[PDB]
Parts: C-alpha cells; sequence; structure tokens
C-alpha cells in the first residue's frame, strides 16, 4: 500500500488486504465454509449405503 | 511605493486531483463525487514580480 494507505480494495468492492499496525506487512482476507453436502443413494430399496 | 496592476485570470488544466480515501485502489475505474477543482476554469492567478 501507499505510506498512508491501511486497508486496500478490489473491484469486489471488498476489503481484501489490511496492513498490519505493529510490522507494516500487508496481510490478505480468505474467507472459509465454503460450499454445501450432496449425498449419493444407490436407492432405498437395496443395501443402506 | 505599492504599484498595484488589475489582475489576470489563468485556465485549469486536468490538475487539482487527490486521494480520497486509505482504501488502496487498483486497477479499478470508479466514481465519486466531491469538492475538487474544475477543469478548465478560470482561476485567480497573483504575481509578485
Ligand atoms: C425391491 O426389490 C424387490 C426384489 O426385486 C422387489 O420385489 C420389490 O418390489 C422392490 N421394491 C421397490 C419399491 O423397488
Ligand atoms: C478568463 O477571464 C479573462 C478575463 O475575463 C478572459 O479574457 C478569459 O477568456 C477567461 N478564460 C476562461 C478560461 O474563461
Amino acid at each position: 500500500f501507499l505510506p498512508f494507505q491501511q486497508f486496500g480494495r478490489d473491484i469486489a468492492d471488498t476489503t481484501d488486504a489490511v496492513r498490519d499496525p505493529q510490522t507494516l506487512e500487508i496481510l490478505d482476507i480468505t474467507p472459509c465454509s465454503f460450499g454445501g453436502v450432496s449425498v449419493i443413494t444407490p436407492g432405498t430399496n437395496t443395501s443402506n449405503q | 511605493t505599492r504599484t498595484q496592476l488589475p489582475p489576470a485570470y489563468t485556465n485549469s488544466f486536468t490538475r487539482g486531483v487527490y486521494y480520497p480515501d486509505k482504501v488502496f485502489r487498483s486497477s479499478v475505474l470508479h466514481s465519486t463525487q466531491d469538492l475538487f477543482l474544475p477543469f478548465f476554469s478560470n482561476v485567480t492567478w497573483f504575481h509578485a514580480i
């Protein structure tokens, strides 16, 4: 960043890079908890798996 | 011995542009409203020649 900036945004308009106010080191942000759970059932008549 | 001459008027040329946030932006284009210098405007030109 510039030596007066603290946060950084992208075209998403979201803050994705912050500056450590103890080291002056740029640190990226990466969310988690992505996606869902799908289940593959072969049929209820047959063995349960 | 203070001699006074009528003041003249000069024109702006794509100047008076500055940074309005500590938010880093890169490879992006966006618009914002704030008090800026109007381009190609007459401003007062002073001398001390
Ligand atoms: C399950 O399989 C058995 C044996 O083939 C059959 O008799 C029964 O009708 C089947 N049930 C269903 C609903 O698929
Ligand atoms: C600025 O003002 C002067 C004097 O009125 C005039 O001669 C000149 O054309 C003006 N220029 C602009 C940019 O309007």
